RNA sequence: GUGGUGGAGAGGUA
DNA sequence: GTGGTGGAGTACCTCGTTGTGGTA
DNA sequence: TACCACAACGAGGTACCTCTCCACCAC
């Protein structure tokens, strides 16, 4: 028996702004997903209303705020250092 | 080189993106050997002068030219770093010293491809070959077939029966010696003598 | 089949033809200098003008004259192997000086004869040697027929395989195409007693040995089997008889 | 000759009664119950049963009757 | 017999009466001891016996007794086949849930109970408890709570509060339903709310305890007691070599189920703790849910494999998801496969067969003749000579099969054509030789492709192939009346060889008595194959039907053709030979043959043909070399103009002069200009080539090399070819469909760069790689076609309705796309025809239009016909044999009984693969005439036509339309009806470029609250480029001016107010945002003038898009009602524009919101049909609005540009005949006799009307309205459940079926298939119809 | 934010960078640390 | 008076 | 050999309906 | 209160050929 090379996905971050119809709208500067070579998935999508959404590889979109304050990151500071 | 199995795409996942060819696929995955069918573009092969990086990308040969004269150092190169190199056709006039003697000689930037002068060349390829698969290599005026009938020449090249007294064929492409060294079917010197 | 050329556009076969005519030539040539008994010298300067032609490059002269140049002569007999590479390869006008110098047809074609009229071709045609394979896919392999045999103990139909014996699949598009003809009987027997009936394949057994063809209806036991099935689903399922 | 299923199939505009009548035809010929009023060129009941039809000199008056 | 298979729900009682057994044992066959246990799934008590006629202890082994139970063996002897009937039961512990109606997207139980299933759920997982018998208490009924919440409860109230759990609960709530009491209280209720969600949710109600109070199901079967279950043989376990068994899943499940229940009986006894148990029947509930299905819920797994176990739906579902391959697929006996192998000596109606093959196929035939002549007495002797294969067996295996037809067919049968009969000839091989011109219809070429084999065994079903599946039989394509048995490449190369004429060839000029000479001078050499020569020749002329007039003409030809027209049959003039005979000349003058000649004789000269054609084609030395491509020499000269340009523009580029994306489109245009001139040049060069000296002077004829001739023959190749392979290949383009910006100069024949070659490799891959998912989409769409047109069968004979579709030449653009002729032929007329002049009756009624018919129309100037179509023919349950034209594959009309509706459907599925203006030009000089123009002339005469429905039409000196136009609104017209216009006049002067506001009324106007800023702006443009006024948006406008709309009042020169005709009000249209005023205020305007000015897919896909009528995600904005139209108000953001109709003003008008784009214009005339706001066409308000004859149109019109693109040609019987399919059902508005709203059979609602007509009132008669069904949506909703089981959502549809008790009367062709009865069509019509007759008649 | 503000632009999975082509010795350093893990657990289980 | 194949995985052909 | 049976590793389509809880 | 984003179900081509490989535990 061979083994056959497998060509397979980098792990890394990836950014993807591909255009969809999911907005119903021109385009959506869509979500970035993180691979690791062995465990979760982590997914930041981006709402079609300006809002960016975070979550696991198997659970349901939620705000990025969630993530930042479990981070430890203030509602301010994370404010302060991200926005400006 | 396939893309399917674990951590891999299956083929209910297809699409379009992953069955198609690229620019990168230039000299590292065979762009016309592949299996016609459900798994097509997914199964692919490597170039002739496929190389793996030490991260695990392909790497693919180029000899480094200087402006004029075409330096003799020769370099693997992988997909990311070939952005900023303008990468020339490894035919070209040449001016018996190393000096590209054609004005407009067709380059690839940033994997568009396109004309340019020799005075802005980076790199230039090793052989026409490094693109082809190892099947692929073997047909004979490969340059005067389409490219489908180029896959299925190597599909079926692939599937050839040995027959009762094999006979060297009359046209080749010099990789015959090649490949028949590298597959272990033929007793090799281990030492001279 | 010329006419295969020029829809799949792959002129590969025509200069294949083309070059291997000339290494059959080269060929039968230097058999025939070496039939001829000719000293080691005219061999050798042949072949240099055979490999100072257009590409390459000779390395002759560095050979012994008796030994090397007649093996290799004695190799060569059969016809001299090309080497084209995929996209250095030969020119158009490489294979032509060569053919000349093979002194064959110039345009590669030559006008044939009819093997059983005796009456020439009009036109000329391109002949040649091309390397030709035979592929892993034999009839031997492939010649499945099926009578009857052994059937699924679920529902009772030919098994599958060439290596059991089977029977082929009259798929759903079969029907359909069965169906777009007025013949209905013939679906029915395929449908019914050619398959899955228990109590009419013996039996139309009996009627064809017999010469009768009759072939009594009956009940596929597959549908029995979905009946079963979706009562054990718990839906009552009946025929108003 | 062969089975003449075209100009006989426009006689009864049909092409399927006179399978019908035709496979009816050929049972009456394998039971034996019956004649070939064509002569016999040497074939199987169908293609006699076609013939038959074909020339016109059996129809279901006369199938019924022979029945 | 029988017949009405049935469907209903599981009464426990019922289930026990199924059940042999109580199996009480998980635990199966001992492996131990080779016996199934007690009460086992595998248990003689319950199921039967193991071998034939025996008891457990062998106590009676006795056949005699074949009923008889024995006493220690209690097991009942009797046949062993029992053991798959026999089925037994479980008795639960406790009463489980059933999934499918709980899991199903309405679920059916929470449908009962009036609330959703989050709540069951709930319960059904012991999470919150239910109020039972509230009585007089707190708690209702509905009410549902906490363990908190409970205790509080019970404490409050004590008693008269029964607090459940469970599915329990359920049960004891399903019982406690009260069916008629729930069915009354939600009859009176659901009138009492006029909101249409809750009246919708209470109709649901309402059909749900309507379907089983009719069906007299009761509620509580839902969550079962007792489940049954499987026959073992059908969940057997199987062992293999070595000690391994082999166990279904159903095994497995049956096992878990039946530990749990054992685990909860022993739980209980014991009153084990109430977390424990009430645990222990949730993990029941569970192990139920997954046997009865899997996935749904909790995708259970089997041990030490990923591969999940495979529960009861997926048996129900069969192999291939759905396609029921048990049920339809079916492997078949006396069947093989072979590789093919073209027999060029084979007639058409035969085909080759390998020896071996045929004795073991037809090996029961060679055991009955053997017997019978004698050389066998007994069958092992015959088995003997049959292995040995003595000289004897050939003899009589060439007997039976001598005149036994046999059935062939390929992989893909994509029409009834991929599956024909053949007369087998024994051939030594191991190959199938195959007639070379059939493989046209097989679409198999002979690389590689097997070819399956089968052989009818009934003199029924050998006669059915004889004389409707023969190849001989099946010559013209059912799609389209065009033969499909047509010479392939290599016979077409010769034909086209032979009929060629060379202007110096040996023997020209010299002249022949007879075709006979003509042979005998050629064959002796002494005469060139193509030689100008005179031949007198002997015609026989079919001119008049009944006498062959034969004359006698000399004429000047060439000698092959001569040689070919001995060919011919004696009905067709000599001079359909005398051209050059190209691949489509061939395929008309066959068709033509068939047509003149007749079949048998037709089928003689395509074999006669065939043979000539072969033959000449190896007489001709045609053959393929490098030299054959001929590069032209201005190529180079062109090339290299082309890139001196490129490379002027680069550097222009490089010097920003030019921008880079005008440079991109510069250069593509520049390539693609250099690529036409290259190929045009050298398609010069090579037609041309070919120079020859005639005694003297030398001169120039068609060209001879070969290439030449396998491109223009069309036996192989195309213009786009040899574009690739003599000629610079043009651009290609990127993965992305942009076209690379740097083609490839050079051809196949010069070989290609690394770099060409990469980028060829793109394209060839895109093509690659899409091949097969179209197929995969082709396959889809045909499966749901044939499955939504199966039924529909030619049935009556005549309907004699006088409804047909105006039906005319497709004139679409400037050129006529397709003849009259060819759209009416083979179809039948629904009235008369009428010359120019009326009252002339030229075609009287509905006769067949034919050769003789179309060419008399051709002959008179009949331009608009009105044909019977399958959208008439009113017949119920089937379609008139009138209304569907002539049969395709017949010359004849279609005879009853013929599955139209799968032909139809195999027609159109089967090209699947195949798929992947300001003013008005005339184009030729003709008659101008006007068409649906309403407008009034300009003050110049220059008739501006603001109507938005209008066409112009060039009738020709004969009076047709050559062509016509479409007249946009506001578009200025050099009216001259029937003046004849020459050639590329612009006749009319359009120029909309924005949306103008026409000006009928004359007058000085008065620009009211026009103001400068708040709703106007006199913002002119640099170098003066308008001296005008801009409104002011209403948004840009001050705050309020944002209210403020400009209102040009409609005033005369002196002060005259002015009206529009048929409304009071002045004609003053608000001047909103973004419009041009450039008239003065005051200023008086003539009629006609522009007031204000507001600047304004393909394939398998859109074919899929159509067939499901989908809404498209703007569909264009279409009028309601004709009349006087008002504006939108934008203020609530939805723009309501009232519609005044004229004869009677109906304000109902909806609001159309302000995100999409209207360029309706206010106060403007309705017209019902037109659209408001542009867009993509929707057919369901074509339907409901335009009526049932204009949407088809549309839809056979658009189905057809997609086919016509790819050059695939279909009769539109096909199509229209899948929409009459589609509308086979129809709403109901106000019934009087059924429910006010419901989609149900137009066959039901005319036999209701009917009955009440001649009834109880005559208002109980319906109205009701066409309502439009996709295909795979129709075909769901069939009478018969059946096939929507066999189709698709099997689950759904079973649910259905098991809720409404639905029986099915087995009348369509796939419940017959699959219960394995005779076709209700075909040659089973006459088995049906007898079988009705018995039936209905006593 | 930088992509979406326009800052920076998407990867492209079509880069025979963004993947990478394995080897059976990744795959079988990937069995054999799978293995390891069973066996580890196991005996932390046991050498407790 | 008696007659012997599930599922998964991979590859290939048309 | 003959009773007896529960979760850390995996998530990477593509429409097209259909039903649902949220907001104007 | 009628749209509407969102989630889940349900479909996604025929036929044929070749090979290997098949629940654990556990006194
Ligand atoms: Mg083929």
């Amino acid at each position: 028996r061979v083994i056959v090379s497998q060509l397979h996905r980098s792990p890394g971050v990836f950014f993807d702004h591909d255009r969809g119809k999911t907005h119903s709208s021109g385009k959506l500067l869509y979500s970035a997903r993180i691979i690791p070579y062995r465990g979760s998935w982590l997914d930041f999508e981006f709402d079609p209303k300006d809002c960016v959404f975070v979550r696991i590889d198997r659970r349901r979109k939620l705000p990025a705020s969630v993530l930042l304050r479990a981070l430890g990151y203030s509602t301010e500071e994370i404010l302060n250092a991200f926005y400006a | 080189v396939s893309a399917l199995g674990p951590g891999g795409l299956t083929r209910e996942r297809a699409g379009f993106e992953v069955r198609d060819v690229h620019p990168t696929h230039y000299g590292r995955v065979c762009p016309i050997e592949t299996p016609e069918g459900p798994n097509i573009g997914l199964i692919n092969s490597l170039a002739t002068y496929a190389r793996t990086n030490k991260y695990g990308f392909l790497e693919s040969p180029y000899r480094v030219v200087k402006d004029s004269l075409v330096t003799d150092e020769i370099v693997f190169l992988s997909a990311i770093e070939e952005a900023d190199h303008v990468i020339a056709q490894a035919s070209a006039t040449l001016n018996e010293k190393g000096q590209l003697v054609d004005e407009l000689v067709a380059v690839r930037h940033l994997n568009e491809f396109t004309v340019k002068a020799p005075e802005d060349v980076t790199l230039m390829d090793v052989s026409p070959k490094q693109v082809v698969s190892v099947a692929a290599s073997l047909i004979p005026f490969l340059e005067h077939d389409d490219a489908n009938r180029a896959l299925m020449g190597s599909n079926m090249q692939r599937q050839a029966v040995p027959t009762l007294r094999a006979d060297k064929p009359l046209v080749g492409t010099g990789m015959e010696r090649n490949v028949a060294r590298d597959s272990g079917v033929c007793v090799v010197a281990r030492r001279g003598g | 089949n010329p006419l295969g050329v020029p829809s799949r556009m792959n002129v590969g076969q025509i200069l294949e033809t083309h070059l291997g005519l000339a290494a059959k030539g080269l060929g039968e040539k230097i058999n025939r200098m070496l039939e001829e008994q000719r000293k080691v010298a005219e061999l050798r300067k042949f072949l240099h003008e055979i490999y100072n032609e257009i590409g390459g490059r000779e390395e002759n002269l560095d050979e012994l004259g008796d030994n090397e140049i007649l093996a290799l002569a004695k190799n060569l007999r059969g016809g001299v192997p090309m080497a084209t590479p995929v996209f250095d390869g030969a020119k158009e006008r490489e294979i032509k000086a060569m053919l000349k110098l093979a002194d064959l047809p110039e345009s590669g074609q030559m006008r044939l004869f009819d093997g059983r009229t005796g009456n020439q071709f009009e036109r000329p045609t391109t002949v040649g040697y091309m390397y030709m394979l035979k592929l892993n896919h034999l009839v031997d392999d492939k010649m499945h027929a099926r009578s009857t045999g052994s059937y699924s103990l679920v529902t009772q139909q030919p098994l599958g395989g060439k290596a059991q014996f089977g029977g082929q699949r009259f798929g759903e598009m079969e029907v359909w195409a069965l169906e777009a003809y007025g013949a209905a009987y013939t679906l029915q027997e395929m449908l019914t007693v050619k398959s899955d009936d228990v109590n009419g394949r013996t039996k139309m057994y009996k009627n064809i040995v017999d010469g009768d063809h009759r072939m009594e209806a009956g009940m596929p036991e597959s549908f029995n089997v979905l009946i079963k099935e979706i009562r054990s689903l718990g839906i009552d399922i009946e025929l108003e008889t | 000759a062969r089975v003449t299923v075209e100009d006989c199939l426009d006689n009864v505009d049909n092409r399927f009664e006179l399978v019908m009548l035709a496979t009816k035809r050929a049972r009456q010929l394998a039971t034996g119950g019956k004649e070939p009023k064509v002569a016999w060129e040497n074939d199987k009941p169908t293609v006699v049963a076609l013939r038959e039809i074909a020339s016109g000199l059996v129809d279901e008056n006369v199938v019924q009757q022979e029945d | 017999e029988f017949d009405a298979i049935r469907i209903g729900l599981a009464s426990p009682e019922m289930i026990r009466s199924w059940s042999f057994g109580e199996v009480k044992k998980p635990e199966t066959i001992n492996y131990r001891t080779f016996k199934p246990e007690r009460d086992g799934l595998f248990c003689a008590k319950i199921f039967g016996p193991v071998k034939d006629y025996e008891c457990l202890c062998g106590k009676y082994k006795r056949l005699k007794h074949r009923g008889v139970i024995c006493e220690k063996c209690g097991v009942e002897v009797a046949l062993a086949k029992v053991r798959r009937e026999r089925m037994g039961h479980i008795e639960l512990a406790s009463p489980v849930a059933h999934i499918w109606f709980l899991k199903s997207l309405p679920s059916r139980i929470g449908l009962l109970l009036d609330m959703t299933l989050r709540d069951i759920e709930r319960v059904l997982y012991f999470e919150s408890y239910v109020v039972i018998d509230p009585g007089m208490t707190t708690l209702e009924k509905g009410q549902l709570l906490n363990d908190e919440q409970y205790f509080e409860a019970l404490e409050e109230f004590g008693d008269d509060f029964d607090a459940r759990m469970g599915a329990e609960a359920v049960h004891e709530l399903l019982n406690a339903i009260d069916l008629e009491h729930e069915i009354g209280r939600l009859r009176e209720e659901i009138p009492q709310t006029n909101s249409e969600t809750k009246i919708k949710k209470l109709s649901k109600r309402l059909k749900l305890m309507e379907a089983f109070q009719g069906s007299g199901n009761k509620p509580e079967w839902m969550v079962l007691t007792v489940l049954p279950v499987l026959p073992p043989d059908l969940r057997p376990l199987v062992p293999l070599d070595g000690g391994r068994f082999a166990t279904s899943d159903l095994n497995d499940l049956y096992r878990r189920v039946i530990n749990r229940n054992n685990r909860l009986k022993r739980l209980l006894d014991l009153a084990a703790p109430d977390i424990i148990v009430r645990n222990e029947k949730r993990m029941l509930q569970e192990a139920v849910d997954a046997l009865l299905d899997n996935g749904r819920r909790g995708r259970a797994i089997t041990g030490s494999n990923k591969r999940p176990l495979k529960s009861l739906a997926d048996m129900i579902k069969g192999k291939q998801g759905r396609f029921r391959q048990n049920l339809l697929g079916k492997r078949v006996d006396y069947s093989g496969r072979s590789v093919i192998t073209v027999g060029p000596t084979l007639r058409l109606h035969q085909c080759g067969l390998p020896k071996k093959m045929a004795l073991e196929l037809f090996k029961p035939f060679i055991f009955g003749k053997l017997e019978g002549r004698g050389m066998a007495t007994t069958i092992k002797a015959a088995k003997k000579m049959v292995e040995r294969e003595l000289p004897e067996v050939w003899d009589v295996l060439a007997e039976v099969i001598r005149e036994h037809p046999v059935l062939l067919n390929r992989a893909p049968t994509l029409h009834r054509l991929g599956i024909q009969a053949f007369e087998p000839v024994l051939i030594e091989g191991k190959a199938i030789q195959l007639h070379p011109l059939v493989c046209a219809a097989y679409n198999a070429d002979f690389d590689g492709d097997q070819m399956a084999v089968h052989v009818p065994l009934t003199l029924e079903a050998q006669l059915e192939a004889r004389a409707l599946m023969m190849s001989t039989n099946n010559i013209l394509s059912p799609a389209n009346g065009e033969p499909i048995i047509v010479p392939s490449q290599d016979v077409v190369m010769g034909l086209y060889y032979m009929t060629r004429e060379a202007i110096n060839a040996k023997g020209e000029g010299m002249a022949f008595a007879d075709l006979q000479e003509v042979d005998r001078a050629y064959r002796s050499g002494q005469a060139s194959l193509h030689a100008r020569v005179k031949v007198r020749i002997n015609e026989k002329i079919k001119g008049e039907d009944g006498q062959l007039t034969a004359n006698t003409r000399i004429v000047d030809t060439t000698v092959g053709r001569a040689l070919l027209f001995q060919v011919v049959p004696a009905g067709l003039p000599f001079d359909v030979v005398n051209q050059s005979m190209k691949k489509k000349a061939i395929s008309k003058l066959i068709n033509h043959c068939y047509r003149v000649v007749g079949l048998k004789d037709t089928v003689i000269f395509a074999d006669q043909l065939m043979y000539t054609g072969f033959a000449y084609s190896t007489i001709s030395g045609v053959s393929i070399g490098v030299n054959d491509f001929v590069i032209p020499d201005e190529k180079a000269r062109i090339i290299n103009a082309a890139t001196d340009e490129v490379k002027e523009i680069e550097s222009q580029y490089a010097s920003g002069l030019v921008t880079q994306g005008e440079k991109y489109n510069k250069v593509i245009d520049l390539w693609s200009k250099a690529n036409d001139e290259v190929s045009k040049a050298m398609m010069a060069n090579l037609s041309k080539e070919k120079v020859v000296d005639r005694e003297g002077k030398e001169v120039d004829q068609e060209s001879f090399n070969s290439m030449y001739m396998m491109a223009d023959s069309g036996a192989r190749g195309s213009a786009a070819q040899i574009r690739q392979l003599a000629g610079m290949r043009g651009l290609m383009a990127k993965p992305d469909g942009s076209i690379i910006e740097t083609p490839i100069t050079a051809n196949f024949r010069e070989g290609l760069n690394v770099l060409q070659y990469f980028i060829s490799t793109h394209g060839a891959r895109k093509g690659l790689a899409d091949t097969a998912l179209k197929t995969a989409n082709s396959g889809y769409l045909t499966r749901r076609l044939v499955d939504v047109a199966q039924d529909l069968v030619v049935t009556e004979i005549d309907c004699g309705t006088e409804h047909g579709l105006l039906m005319s030449p497709h004139i679409e653009g400037g050129d006529v796309v397709e003849p009259l002729g060819e759209r009416v032929l083979g179809r039948v007329i629904a009235r008369d025809v009428f010359k120019p002049g009326s009252d002339e009756v030229i075609v009287p009624a509905g006769t067949l239009i034919d050769e003789k018919w179309v060419d008399f129309l051709e002959v008179m100037s009949v331009d608009e016909v009105v044909v019977r179509s399958p959208i008439t023919c009113e017949t119920r349950h089937g379609i008139c044999a009138m209304c569907y034209g002539r049969d395709l594959a017949r010359g004849h009309r279609v005879n009853i009984g013929e599955a139209v509706g799968v032909i139809a459907a195999q027609s159109i599925g089967e090209p699947g693969t195949q798929l992947t203006a300001d003013n008005v030009q005339v184009k030729n000089g003709g008659t101008i005439r006007l068409h649906n123009l309403k407008h009034v002339v300009r003050a110049d005469g220059a008739l501006v036509a603001v109507s938005r429905s209008g066409e112009l039409a060039v009738a020709d000196d004969f009076g047709r339309e050559r062509e016509r136009y479409k007249l946009p609104y506001g578009a200025v017209i050099s009216v001259k009806e029937g003046d004849k216009v020459d050639p590329g006049a612009i006749v009319a002067k359009w120029d909309p470029h924005t949306h103008p506001i026409v000006t009928e009324v004359d007058g000085t106007v008065a620009f009211v609250g026009m103001e400068e800023g708040i709703t106007v702006k006199r913002q002119t443009d640099e170098l003066t480029g308008l001296t005008n006024i801009e409104v002011m948006d209403p948004k840009d406008r001050p705050a309020a001016g944002k209210d403020i709309r400009p209102a040009v009042k409609l005033i005369d020169a002196a002060g005259k107010d002015l009206l529009l005709p048929g409304t009071d009000v002045p004609a003053q249209y608000f001047l909103p945002a973004n419009a041009l005023v450039n008239l003065t205020d005051g200023a008086k305007v003539s009629i006609g003038d522009v007031v204000a000015r507001i600047p304004q897919t393909g394939g398998l896909p859109r074919v899929a898009d159509l067939f499901e009528a989908r809404r498209p995600k703007e569909p264009s904005i279409l009028a309601e009602i004709s009349g006087t139209i008002s504006f939108g108000k934008e203020t609530k953001g939805k723009r309501r524009l009232v519609i005044t109709p004229n004869d009677g003003s109906d304000p109902y008008e909806e609001l159309i919101p302000k995100w999409r784009h209207l360029n309706v214009f206010e106060g403007e005339q309705v017209n019902r049909g037109e659209v408001i706001s542009d867009g993509p066409s929707n057919p369901h308000d074509i339907l409901r609005l335009l009526g049932v004859s204009s949407l088809a149109k549309y839809i056979v019109n658009e189905i057809q540009d997609v086919y016509r693109l790819q050059g695939v040609k279909i009769n539109d019987k096909h199509i229209e005949t899948i929409l009459r399919q589609m509308l086979r059902k129809v709403e109901v508005s106000e019934s009087g006799d059924s429910s006010f709203i419901k989609g149900d059979q137009v066959e039901l609602t005319q036999v209701l009307e009917e009955n009440e007509q001649l009834g109880t009132e005559d208002k109980f008669p319906a109205k009701y309205e066409r309502v439009l069904l996709g295909i795979t949506k129709a075909s769901l909703s069939t009478e018969s459940f059946i096939s929507a089981a066999s189709f698709q959502e099997t689950t759904r549809v079973l649910t259905e079926a098991a809720v409404t008790g639905k029986r099915d009367f087995l009348r369509g062709l796939k419940e017959n298939v699959v219960v394995g009865r005779l076709i209700p069509a075909g040659t089973g019509l006459a088995y049906h119809s007898e079988r009705k007759r018995q039936r209905d008649l006593g | 934010v930088d992509i979406r503000n326009g800052k920076g632009i998407v990867d492209d999975i079509d880069h025979l960078g963004n993947r990478r082509v394995r080897c059976v010795g990744e795959m079988a350093e990937n069995q054999f640390r799978v293995g390891l893990v069973r066996v580890e657990r196991a005996v932390k289980e046991r050498l407790s």
